[PDB]
């Protein structure tokens, strides 16, 4: 599935994800598409901060969602 | 019981509604317990400054050794500036601690913290943040005030910049309350701020 990844810079990508994909590798993810290493990424839904250890489904992000990227 | 004199905030009450204050509407006052404990206070930001054209409201409690120990005093209304919690509504004010005084009217209370908005006193802060962006940018900190003034004391006009930045922010799903906040506390810094509100 996609869902889109919006930085504070105005920049919107959609990038391919799995429900099941954690925290960690979606940012391994952003890593791939934009060169951006997980090491410094931080993201936002909803006013909390995913931790790295729950997924996408676990957290209740249904596709197409909009999840926000803030660098460290 | 052990209210002393119920006696004199009724007089002292009279007094303000009296006064040529509240018929030239710069200050006001209202009930809101039958024991005459805690009053309403309503003061009207000075012209000439970021809160003009704002009304706020102000939490009277009166304590037991009241005429010997002063009357609690808090901000309803959501205000920006160095004297007043900014997050709380707790005042900071000599008369208002120990430089307090026998026979200090309602009326004499209610006008000092209306002289107050004129002209702050950052060195006696209550709120670090606020004092400090006070100081190192009085510019800021009254186009902060004039949008404080007008998101939460009904006042006019706003800087348009500014609600674009709390709308960036918002957009993440954060309170906008926090959001206000941390923008305000972090100079206006997108990202600076964006960084306070996850702590």
């Amino acid at each position: 599935m996609q869902i889109f990844v919006k930085t504070l810079t105005g920049k919107t990508i959609t990038l391919e994800v799995e429900p099941s994909d954690t925290i960690e590798n979606v940012k391994a993810k952003i890593q791939d598409k934009e060169g951006i290493p997980p090491d410094q990424q931080r993201l936002i839904f909803a006013g909390k901060q995913l931790e790295d250890g729950r997924t996408l489904s676990d957290y209740n992000i249904q596709k197409e969602s909009t999840l926000h990227l803030v660098l460290r | 019981m052990a209210n002393i004199a119920v006696q004199r905030i009724k007089r002292e009450f009279k007094e303000v509604l009296k006064s040529e204050e509240t018929s030239k509407n710069q200050i006001k006052v209202d009930l809101v317990d039958e024991n005459f404990t805690e009053l309403r206070g309503e003061i009207a930001g000075p012209p000439d400054t970021p809160y003009e054209g704002g009304r706020y409201q102000l939490e009277i409690k009166i304590p037991e050794t009241y005429p010997f120990n002063p009357p609690k005093v808090r901000f309803i209304t959501k205000i920006w500036h160095p004297n007043i919690s900014s997050v709380t509504g707790a005042i900071c004010l000599d008369i208002l601690k120990d430089q307090w005084a026998a026979a200090m009217t309602l009326r004499t209370v209610l006008l000092s913290l209306q002289a107050l908005l004129a002209a702050a006193e950052p060195d006696d802060p209550q709120d670090a943040v606020v004092a400090n962006q006070y100081k190192q940018n009085p510019e800021m900190f009254k186009q902060t005030a004039r949008l404080w003034a007008h998101v939460y004391a009904g006042a006019p006009v706003s800087s348009p910049e500014y609600t674009k930045k709390i709308e960036n922010l918002c957009a993440m799903g954060f309170d906008r309350n926090a959001v206000i906040v941390a923008l305000s506390s972090k100079s206006w810094d997108v990202e600076t701020a964006t960084e306070l509100l996850l702590s």
